[PDB]
């Protein structure tokens, strides 16, 4: 499921796959705007994040 | 949203970078905005290539100092489009369609879009019909075919651009049908020059001219050749008329398309051309071409790099024409006007079959003079002409007064020497180089047949000179 | 489950979150190299 919202989203996994930014910031962006919510699966999330 | 922005600029070329799944196709049109005071204003790029990671390189087509990376770029999901329909008819327009003469008019106008494939073999029928210049050069030894491809090869300042406003003056002056004018990476005060002259002969409400001149970056100067040729394909497949194309100067196509390779990180192929210099070439010539009761004349002025024929770009056009003029260095230092070669021109139409027999055996004679002269002057630059034989000094006589006779006071040429210029009939031409070439004038001063129009001129001018015919 | 619009409110919060001046990373024969100036 989060494979496929990334792929409805093309530009959040743009704005998520850049490096040149702080590691924390962008896990941070992942959490608040997908990760972050009531149903996700919390080693879905932890993997996703890391 | 779906805009892409700018990643890379590398002068004209532009690499965008677009969101997955909105990658526009090759030639669509994208729009990027400059912002900075003097040079705001508004980028046209076409998509040239696909380079992965959802990156596209394209062309701009204005220049593109005081961009910035990072601006967004909207598709505007086609190609490049040009105004099409009667209205583009006595306007001046640019190679993205606007209007120079009058802003804002043309846009309400039926848009075509400037790449299309060529007719279909199937709709492609040889064209044999001869046309009649009332030049004895060209209506002797290169007679231009009706329909035909024509082209006007020549260095720098031989006289290509004066032989287009000659053929301008005699063949699309009394034209029933519509005239299209391609200024081609050519001066700029030329175009003006061309305009006002049209217009003065009121020639220019039948004529559509689009330039794109010097001045202006590799991709409109590749370019602005499609968007004429697409005002000459509605012409020719909408309206059933028959179209005079004349483009200024095509070599300068192939150089912005070199230009242009070079900066898109293409391989450089011989002499530093790109390496699709034919394929570019070859599909542009192509849609230039009458079809099945759709005529199109068109003629083409190709410059020839530092007087090299052997460059690759004119030696690739060659292959695209029905009719070849060669205009020649030492012809021009000689004074003949128009300079032409007449060995290194042909036509594919001087045969007896299409201009008969006698048409064919005077211009044959008059090539085979003209070869042995060409032949002998290794002698005769060292020991002049008094060590030939009989034979060969009575043929080198006749040649150069057929060199002589060649030349022409040309319509265009008045503004130069002040002197109207002449039309000579082709059966005159043919009765007068016949006459020629059996000796009939040998007695005349060569001096005589120097820029004149047909026998009744050299009877004046020999006169004129001491001689009697 | 997914909103797509608490995407645009994470998303602008981080970008918002974020003189030029930049280095020669490398220079030879009148040609230069800089890293930063990202408006130039
Ligand atoms: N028929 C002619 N009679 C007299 N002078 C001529 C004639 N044709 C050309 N010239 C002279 O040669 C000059 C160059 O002519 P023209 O501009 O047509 O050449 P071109 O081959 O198009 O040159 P370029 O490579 O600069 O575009 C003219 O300005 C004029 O000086
Ligand atoms: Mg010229």
């Amino acid at each position: 499921r989060f494979g496929r919202v990334l792929d409805a989203e093309p530009r959040l996994s743009a704005l998520l796959s850049d490096y040149t930014t702080p590691a924390e910031g962008r896990v941070a962006l992942l959490d608040k705007a997908l990760t972050g919510r009531p149903g996700v699966n919390q080693t879905a999330a932890a993997l996703l994040s890391q | 949203k779906t805009a892409g922005r700018v990643v890379r600029i590398t002068g004209p070329v532009v690499d965008v970078e677009f969101p997955r799944g909105s990658v526009p196709e090759l030639f669509n049109a994208l729009h990027a905005e400059i912002t900075f005071g003097a040079l705001a204003k508004t980028l046209t790029l076409e998509v040239a290539q696909h380079l992965g990671d959802s990156l596209v390189r394209c062309i701009s087509m204005q220049p593109t100092d005081g961009l910035v990376r990072g601006v967004e770029v909207t598709d505007t999901g086609a190609s490049i489009s040009v105004p099409v329909g009667d209205g583009v008819k006595g306007h001046v327009f640019n190679a993205l369609g606007d209007c120079l003469d009058d802003p804002g008019y043309g846009k309400d106008f039926e848009h075509w879009s400037i790449h299309r494939k060529p007719p279909a073999f199937s709709d492609l029928e040889p064209r044999t019909e001869m046309l009649e210049t009332g030049l004895k050069v060209v209506d002797l030894l290169t007679p231009y075919v009706r329909g035909g491809k024509i082209a006007l090869f020549g260095g720098a300042g031989v006289g290509k651009t004066v032989l287009i406003q000659e053929m301008i003056n005699r063949i699309a002056r009394n034209f029933g049908g519509t005239s299209v004018f391609a200024g081609v990476g050519e001066r700029t005060r030329e175009g003006n020059d061309l305009w006002v002259e049209l217009a003065d002969a009121n020639v220019l409400k039948d004529t559509a001219l689009v330039f794109g001149q010097m001045d202006e970056p590799p991709g409109t100067r590749m370019r602005v050749a499609l968007s004429a040729l697409t005002m000459a394909e509605f012409f020719r497949d909408e309206q059933g008329q028959d179209v005079l194309l004349f483009i200024d100067n095509i070599f300068r196509f192939t150089q912005a398309g070199s230009e242009v390779s070079t900066l898109l990180g293409r391989m450089p192929s011989a002499v530093g051309y790109q390496p699709t210099l034919a394929d570019e070439m070859g599909e542009l010539q192509e849609r230039i071409t009458s079809t099945r009761g759709r005529s199109i004349t068109s003629m083409q002025a190709v410059y020839v790099p530092a007087d090299d024929y052997t460059d690759p770009a004119p030696a690739t056009t060659f292959a695209h024409l029905d009719a070849t003029t060669e205009l020649s260095r030492a012809v021009f230092s000689k004074g003949i006007f128009p300079a032409v070669d007449p060995l290194a021109s042909s036509s594919t139409i001087l045969d007896p079959a299409i201009v008969g027999d006698e048409h064919y055996r005077v211009a044959q004679e008059v090539i085979r003079i003209l070869q042995r002269y060409k032949d002998l002057q290794d002698i005769i630059a060292i020991l002049g002409i008094d060590e030939l034989s009989e034979e060969d000094k009575q043929l080198v006589n006749r040649a150069r007064r057929i060199e002589r006779f060649l030349s022409q006071n040309m319509m265009a040429a008045e503004q130069f020497t002040g002197q109207p210029g002449s039309t000579v009939p082709l059966k005159e031409t043919i009765e007068a180089f016949d006459k020629l070439t059996k000796g009939e004038f040998d007695h005349l001063p060569e001096q005589a047949f120097f820029l004149i129009g047909g026998l009744d001129d050299l009877a004046k001018k020999a006169e004129s000179l001491g001689a009697k015919l | 489950t997914i909103s797509a619009a608490d995407i645009e409110g994470a998303i602008e919060d981080y970008v918002s979150s974020f003189e030029e001046i930049g280095t020669v990373i490398d220079a030879g024969d009148g040609i230069a190299h800089v890293e930063g100036l990202p408006s130039v």
